[PDB]
């Protein structure tokens, strides 16, 4: 009935201003937080009568008619507004972009910080999400709510301590350099769900989440991947309302569903709505089943290989990934879906032959070189920097050595995050090097291809921004 | 997309016969497989039932719709029964349940 009235009574006043605010800021990134608070208030005084009768004038329009109609009031180009919905927020997407950059955030001292998040803590926490969301338009949305929350407890503490900002500051730092890697893996979930469509998108989650929950049935695992899809298909298209609210959802699915899922739940399922997400979206891998077949029997010797691809090759691809990833928590996602080209690679030309199993009965002598491909360069690198230090500049020549047509301040920021790869993935032991180097590190390459994209000036670097092969593709360039 | 499940709720005797109906819908992609799960009075879980026994199942792929049959009720039916479809997109998903109880 009443699409707002719906979110609002699902969501509660407080998420729903946050939320709202959010989604002000990622569109709008100049306009200043005093405009904004104008808007949301505004959005929300709506709202309110929208609960209390839901037949109201006007409340039964869509959230882009009223959003998008309250954000195009305010006296950064835009003709948007110009537009009717749906076409109008299709052109406030594609003008929200992470280059236009504004001069970085300077922090009064700590003692102004404290002393205002004291006198006006809501405004103190809005300004925070205000900040962030206008210089992350990609932040996910439910999990910057969480950040906010994260941003006050630190406050909550520290204001109090002998030294306020030995307290404090380190937790604002971390605090700063997960934001950005939160937010530069959403970005990159983005492009690709813009971009290409699903597909992509969800070759990826059955390939995490089934390393996650190594003991779900193929069945549950996609229906998991289904609903994050939409969660994030919803983010990415600026419904965070509906995002924030299906995320939730799946919260409560997961816990209601724990013994079809994962026995590490227990505990994330006692928290509280915000942290108990953020917790599921963190907790580590389950152990596997303890007497699995060998992958021969189902995708290699079985006379319904080619049938099954013939039928559904993305259901069957799927099973694939599901069954390969679940045996190997300790492969990246990337090596799990270069497997899963491969094979898919060889049954496109095999199932066409005569006799099929004749063709593809070694298809998984082909997996070895891809295998070990990985598992050297890192092992190499790795024992580089054991006998190196921290202290990142090798890293600098090379990389400059291979593309010298971009900015040298730019590059040098980059060599300082690959110094932080080895730097805490090199502790950990052998079967849990691969998933946080790899996959870090093709987030680091994002950055790399989403800032050069704004100002061109290389020809080889742009051609690699396939997410898949983005390693081999910058990592081989001589 | 999603599924539709009917009926919601359902009553019947020892010895009847009933029947749950689903349909994936809105979807331009075919039905490739569907699941079956009951939940006990107590509901903390569902766990997966076996189409064989006094379980039936037809599938009519043209409609996109699925049925489960139960032939003779037995006290261990009352229960809530949620579907799952699959389409060959892999995008899989549930209806909303049946319950089942007893006259």
């Amino acid at each position: 009935k009443s699409e707002v009235a719906h979110r609002f009574k699902d969501l509660g006043e407080e998420n729903f201003k946050a939320l709202v605010l959010i989604a002000f800021a990622q569109y709008l990134q100049q306009c200043p937080f005093e405009d904004h608070v104008k808007l949301v208030n505004e959005v929300t005084e709506f709202a309110k009568t929208c609960v209390a009768d839901e037949s109201a004038e006007n409340c039964d329009k869509s959230l882009h008619t009223l959003f998008g109609d309250k954000l195009c009031t305010v006296a950064e180009m835009a003709d948007c507004c110009a537009k009717q919905e749906p076409e109008r927020n299709e052109c406030f997407l594609q003008h929200k972009d992470d280059n236009p950059n504004l001069p970085r955030l300077v922090r009064p001292e700590v003692d102004v910080m404290c002393t205002a998040f004291h006198d006006n803590e809501e405004t103190f926490l809005k300004k925070y999400l205000y900040e962030i969301a206008r210089r992350h338009p990609y932040f996910y949305a439910p999990e910057l709510l969480f950040f906010a929350k994260r941003y006050k407890a630190a406050f909550t503490e520290c204001c109090q301590a002998a030294d306020k900002a030995a307290c404090l500051l380190p937790k604002l730092d971390e605090l700063r350099d997960e934001g950005k890697a939160s937010s530069a893996k959403q970005r990159l979930k983005c492009a690709s769900l813009q971009k290409f469509g699903e597909r992509a998108f969800k070759a990826w989650a059955v390939a995490r989440l089934s390393q996650r929950f190594p003991k779900a049935e193929f069945a549950e695992v996609s229906k998991l991947v289904t609903d994050l899809t939409k969660v994030h298909t919803e983010c990415c298209h600026g419904d965070l309302l509906e995002c924030a609210d299906d995320r939730a959802d799946l919260a409560k699915y997961i816990c209601e569903n724990q013994d079809s899922i994962s026995s590490k739940l227990k505990e994330c399922c006692e928290k509280p709505l915000l942290e108990k997400s953020h917790c599921i979206a963190e907790v580590e891998n389950d152990e596997m089943p303890a007497d699995l077949p060998s992958l021969a029997a189902d995708f290699v010797e079985s006379k319904d290989v080619c049938k099954n691809y013939a039928e559904a090759k993305d259901v069957f691809l799927g099973m694939f990934l599901y069954e390969y990833a679940r045996r190997h928590p300790d492969y990246s996602v990337v090596l799990l879906l270069r497997l899963a080209k491969t094979y898919e690679t060889t049954l496109e030309k095999c199932c066409a032959a005569a006799d099929p199993h004749e063709c593809y009965a070694k298809v998984f002598d082909e997996f070895k070189p891809l295998v070990e491909e990985p598992q050297n360069l890192i092992k190499q690198n790795c024992e580089l920097f054991e006998q190196l230090g921290e202290y990142q500049n090798a890293l600098l020549v090379r990389y400059t050595k291979k593309v010298p047509q971009v900015s040298t301040p730019t590059l040098v920021e980059v060599s300082r995050n690959l110094g932080k790869v080895g730097s805490k993935c090199c502790k950990h032991p052998e079967a849990k090097r691969m998933p946080c180097a790899e996959d870090y590190l093709s987030v680091v390459l994002n950055q790399l291809c989403v800032l050069h994209e704004k100002t061109p000036v290389s020809d080889r670097v742009t051609k690699c921004c396939s997410l898949v092969n983005r390693r081999p593709c910058f990592s081989a360039l001589e | 997309t999603r599924v539709d499940q009917s009926p919601s709720s359902l009553s019947a005797s020892v010895g009847d016969r009933v029947t749950i109906t689903c349909v994936l819908t809105d979807t331009s992609y075919p039905l490739y497989s569907t699941y079956w799960y009951q939940q006990k009075p107590g509901s903390s879980n569902k766990e997966q039932i076996s189409i064989s026994g006094r379980y039936s199942e037809s599938v009519n792929k043209g409609t996109k719709s699925f049925t489960l049959t139960i032939s003779s009720l037995q006290p261990e039916d009352f229960a809530t029964y949620y579907c799952r479809a699959m389409g060959t997109n892999i995008w899989t998903g549930d209806g909303a349940g049946t319950k089942v109880e007893i006259k």
